[PDB]
């Protein structure tokens, strides 16, 4: 497959995936666990605007 | 304004972007496979640039090699 | 304002670039075949370059080689 | 990457991606300013037709 | 186009395409009348994770 | 402002001015032929230049030769 | 001859001079197939000008 | 404005910003694993910045390493 | 502002003025028979300069020889 | 160091660090903007603790 | 290239480009601001003729 | 001048630049009296092509 | 123990922890005897900040 | 974190962290129920001398 | 702006910011240990910068070693 | 602001201004015969100079002889 | 003779000597078929300011 | 904006700040002794600086050292 | 802004200022005799300076001289 | 130097050298905004004492 | 070139070129700024007197 | 001066510089008293030419 | 001593110490016949400032 | 600090400090009950000799 | 701003001042004897500056010998 | 004697101390024939400035 | 800015600015004795340094030894 | 801002300012003893320098040596 | 040169070469700003002495 | 001072410097009791010479 998971997202090295250090929300990825590639917004970006227009 | 090279020598290399301002937190990362090479500027939004894995990189300073691991 | 050169070693090279900005997509990824060059200025819209594919590049801090 | 913004929407050529034609919603566009590529109507299909499933 | 809905979706060869089984929903698609690719679900599960966040 | 030098070593080579702004898109693009010489700047419409076909190439980084195809 | 169509457009490398990309009309040379020379532009502007005036 | 280009040699190292202004303390710490490389300008946030743990560092200055331990 | 040399090698050599802006066409052409010297910086309306016919030519890039025929 | 504000103290993903939402005071952090982090309340609640005893 | 602008137009001498004498069209180009050359005549006529025939 | 209207139009030589044979317009020229060299087809094609878009 | 007194304080030199200059308060350490370090603000501020709340 | 709770106080062996001994107040770690480490002392007496100051 | 590098060669370095304007304090007072390094511009706060105990130092003017009491 | 600096080598070397703006005419020409010297700057009004006839010609450039035909 | 008419004028290489380009007026000399030196204006400034006054 | 680089050769020296403006008094004497290292810039009250006392100094003109 | 150094190898060089704007007439002409030197800017005024005579002149483009 | 301005005078830490506390006269130092070291006065009552004598 | 306008033209020093003194016109030049030199007159004289004879 | 009206200008030695021969205007001279030389025709031809153009 | 006249004061080079040249008072050291150190600025300010307060 | 009183004047010997012999003023101390020093001296007449001009 | 050396190297050396503006006259004229020296920048009122008599002249361009009459 | 004419003045180059260029006075020099020294100036500054006052 | 750095070869050196302005005084004299050393820059107050005495003298210019006789 | 440096190499020379403006005087002149040393800025009042006596002379554009009696 | 501005006047230091104190002329230098040296009145009295005898 | 009156002037011989012989004006000084050195001329006329021009 020309996309993979890999291509799209990273997991946070902060959080090592988690989201919360010790219980509190991660600041670097802000409790989203991972971090986003260019192509990753490119989609998202892309969809969220013209989804259900 | 001051940019710099990146040539991942692995799969799986990270450039990551830290925000610029008061608070320091990751807004982007690019993933890199072996040989990939991103060229990226240092911007109203980037201060500070972390790499990881594997990558051959030229600054303004000369060059350095990473070799993180992963 | 900076530039980069870039000679494509193969077919299906991309230079991609990436968007300026707190959001960081790609507007725009040209392609070159074996041969072709690009000469690329970074800009109020592109703030860093990803190159793919087997290519000779030349930048302020000297050449680099993509593979 | 593979697939960039560029490949996704195009600036619609009779309102160069403003959207209005002097006041008025454009007619060509839409009033989304951006004709969708083929690929981009791929993902947006294909994802409205699944999510939330 | 670098992919297709042919990357993202096949015919289920159990309902040919229908999603009913003389007009029970089919099991094998669950109702959704194509299965989809490794691909496919890379990019709904990525999307369905990050949309709206 | 910066310009680069563009000699063609076969007919028929072009340069192509990609769109400063958003949008990407060729706004010109130049034919030469074995031999002729231009010399582009970027400018408020220019910024980025793309070469096709075999030709000698001067820039601020230095020479470099596009290959034909 | 002096003059030729070559000295006066030049195919879009993007669209292989179709003018459009798998359907919608293409970026590049924006639905036009050619890009013109600036001996190109020097005629047409030239007349378009000066024609029926 | 001027940047630092620091190379972990050791894993934990940390890269510690310490803020701009009249008060001096440290809004944020970035750990670095044994190869990581981190390269962080000084800024209308950071000016100063402090490196522990054994690492390679390159300024505007030269090289220097800093020796853990 | 930049300048360009052009030295040329043979009758009939044109030095060709591209307007800066939007469109691109060519507002000017200056002829020059063999071995008359031209002069030509970049202006608030020459953006490109293309050269046909054998000719020696200095920029700020280095020297460049124009090959007519 | 070994210990940073960064450890004690996460701007709230909700007010962005400003402790208002729109002008009324902010639910999730309760109107200071940062949640406090683990590590922040073993201090906290240590000085408050034995502060003037 | 072969021909230019310049070859096609020449400013007129009498408005110097403006095609206005202190407010009333100009005489010597009739509003133009620019005389025509036999080359800019050549072609205009050319088209003039065979377009939409 | 480079170009000239010989370089682009060719009197008919069936016709002799008449357009009409004793009456009836000519076949040869097609009621032009003139036939088009190369060169003129380049313009021509060009022009009508680009012009007005 | 990761944290000591020394990383927190340090004696002021010119006092030599004193906080007066023969009779009259230390101008360097403004009669507190000791200076600062970034770890002892951090801790400072931000106890300060969250204390009785 | 760093620096737990535990590293600062630990429960007071006489008590068992009650503070109380049949009713009348701990000798041992008066009544505090806990005792203090030397790491505890530390940051206490740092923050105690510089508070509000 | 301008910076220093400062490398402790024994611990308990201590780099102490001398406060920029009409009076000359100590605002703040930074320890290193042995092989800790400190990069500190000049600020809109500092315009003196103490180094007592062994340490390894980078200037603009080129490397000067502070020798322990 | 730049210059350039012309030595004639025979009689009847013309330096040619060619005019700043839209359109390009030559405002002026200078004459100069054998060894005469002209420096001449670009100017608001001179953004082209154009030498015919044989001559030695001095720029940021470096030196380059003019061989023209009168 | 001091001043020769060499020294004054000299013949525009455009349109050698003549002011007109196939027809139309010259753009280089601007119909005058010369180019005037620094001493001819010189000369021809003076006399026009003084003459008759 | 100029600084210099002031090592102490012995216990007790003296960098002194000479006063910007029409007045010239010393608003400031810092200490060193023997090893200790002081970077000063020139500033909006500092127009000149006395060293006095065995140092080593060093400057955007070169190297002195006082006795 | 630039200037030039003419020294005179011979008597009654000429060293004449052309003037800046659209028209070019000679506002001046200063003569040197065998050995005296002139040493003149551009300016608001001179935007060309010509030199006739035997003579040694030194520009920011380097020797140049005169016949 | 062996004596300087700081040896003499040192900033008051409640006025921070303004001598008026929000309109009103500082107390500490009295409206003088520096309190005068030991230096400070052994010179100053010197002189005062001797002083046209 | 051998006569330059300062060979034909003076500054009258009586209105330092103004050609008025402090409103009425200037005795000296009469009204002309500048008093001419017999070189100056020698051509004014010249062609004033040969011109369109 | 470098030129002087001896330059320009020598008396016709037929009418002594009178311009008449006994009433009836000069035929050498043509009624001018005065013969040019070559360096005066220069003058006058380049004036003549070029003066109100 | 610690402080001498010579570390306070210096005699002017131009009056040799007199204040007046040949009658009129010096300009160098402005009628004083010395010019004063840093360190005599230092104490005399000092003192004028607090003297009598 | 560097200079003391004791550095400036010390107690007369003969008055034991008091000024007065058995009530007439003091001879040796000129009632001054302090004699300088040369430190002394050398303040008080830089001083005296500075001040107020 | 610039500036020339000029050391006369006879008595009666002359440095004249000649008037920037429209208008080109000698506003002033030092007189030098064998041996002094004077250094002269130009001004919102030099613009050119003539030396007569043997002289040594230093100039940003370098140096050059002005002879005596 | 210290100060000498050629101290003071210096002939005018141009005008040879004539003060006039062929009947019409100099420019240069300003009909003085001599331009001044600065040692010049100086004097007669000077004296224009406090004579009859 | 430039400045000048002074080292005083034997006792009794004086640093001397001279007042910018219309007006050419000494506005303040430094005294350095063997050894002692003076860096001081032109300000908007000395737009000239005079040095008496003997003197190791370091400028933009390169180095200079004062003579000076006191 | 220009400066000149002039070590006097005997007793009485002369550093004279000469008036930046229209008129040229000289507002100062400085005395020189053998080995005193001047160093002089070009200010909004000093336009031109002139030395006399013997003295050594460092400027811009290097040394010279001006030259007594 | 050997005599300068300086030699001849010197600013008054009462008036600081204003001529005005607080409004009314100045008394020491009596509305001059400058007081005449010794070598100024030497001049000036010589001068006005011979001058126009 | 440079310049002395005794530099200028000399006391006249033979009037003693009375300017008077037993009542008539005396021949030698003119009237004027002194005669002038050359320096004395230098100066007077040089002033006499630029003095109000
Ligand atoms: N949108 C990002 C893109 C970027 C530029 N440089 C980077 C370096 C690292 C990561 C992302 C970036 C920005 O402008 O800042
Ligand atoms: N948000 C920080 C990011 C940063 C830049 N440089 C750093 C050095 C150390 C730590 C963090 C940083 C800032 O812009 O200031
Ligand atoms: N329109 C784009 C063109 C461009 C510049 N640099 C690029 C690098 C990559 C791809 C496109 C670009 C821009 O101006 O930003
Ligand atoms: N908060 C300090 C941090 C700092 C910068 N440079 C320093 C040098 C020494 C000590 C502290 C600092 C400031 O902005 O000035
Ligand atoms: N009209 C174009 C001309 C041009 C400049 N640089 C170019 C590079 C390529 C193609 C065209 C150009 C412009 O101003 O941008
Ligand atoms: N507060 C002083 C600190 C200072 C800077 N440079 C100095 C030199 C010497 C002594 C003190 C200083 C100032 O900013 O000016
Ligand atoms: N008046 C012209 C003079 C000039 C300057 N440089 C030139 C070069 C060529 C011809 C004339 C000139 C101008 O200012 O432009
Ligand atoms: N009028 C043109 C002249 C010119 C300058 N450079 C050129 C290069 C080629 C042709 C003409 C020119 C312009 O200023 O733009
Ligand atoms: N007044 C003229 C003086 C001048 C400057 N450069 C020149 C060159 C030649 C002749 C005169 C000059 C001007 O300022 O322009
Ligand atoms: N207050 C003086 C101090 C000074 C600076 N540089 C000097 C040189 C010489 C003498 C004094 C100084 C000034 O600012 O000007
Ligand atoms: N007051 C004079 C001081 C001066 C500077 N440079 C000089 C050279 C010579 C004589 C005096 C000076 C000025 O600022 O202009
Ligand atoms: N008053 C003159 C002094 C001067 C400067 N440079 C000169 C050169 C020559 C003669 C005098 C000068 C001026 O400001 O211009
Ligand atoms: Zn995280
Ligand atoms: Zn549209
Ligand atoms: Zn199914
Ligand atoms: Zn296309
Ligand atoms: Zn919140
Ligand atoms: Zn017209
Ligand atoms: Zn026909
Ligand atoms: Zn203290
Ligand atoms: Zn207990
Ligand atoms: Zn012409
Ligand atoms: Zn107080
Ligand atoms: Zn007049
Ligand atoms: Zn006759
Ligand atoms: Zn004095
Ligand atoms: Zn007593
Ligand atoms: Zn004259
Ligand atoms: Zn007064
Ligand atoms: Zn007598």
């Amino acid at each position: 497959m020309v996309i993979a998971t890999d291509d799209l997202e990273v997991a946070c090295p902060k959080c090592e995936r988690a989201g919360e250090i010790e219980g509190t929300p991660c600041p670097a990825c802000s409790g989203k666990g991972v971090i986003l590639t260019a192509q990753g917004y490119t989609l998202l970006d892309f969809i969220q605007k013209h989804l259900n227009k | 304004s001051d940019f710099v090279v990146i040539k991942a020598l692995e799969d799986g290399v990270n450039v990551i972007g830290l925000t610029r301002g008061a608070d320091t937190r990751f807004h982007h990362s690019e993933k890199l496979d072996k040989g990939e090479v991103l060229i990226a500027q240092f911007t109203e939004h980037t201060s500070a640039i972390k790499v990881r894995g594997k990558a051959y990189i030229q600054t303004r300073h000369g060059v350095i090699e990473s070799e993180g691991k992963k």
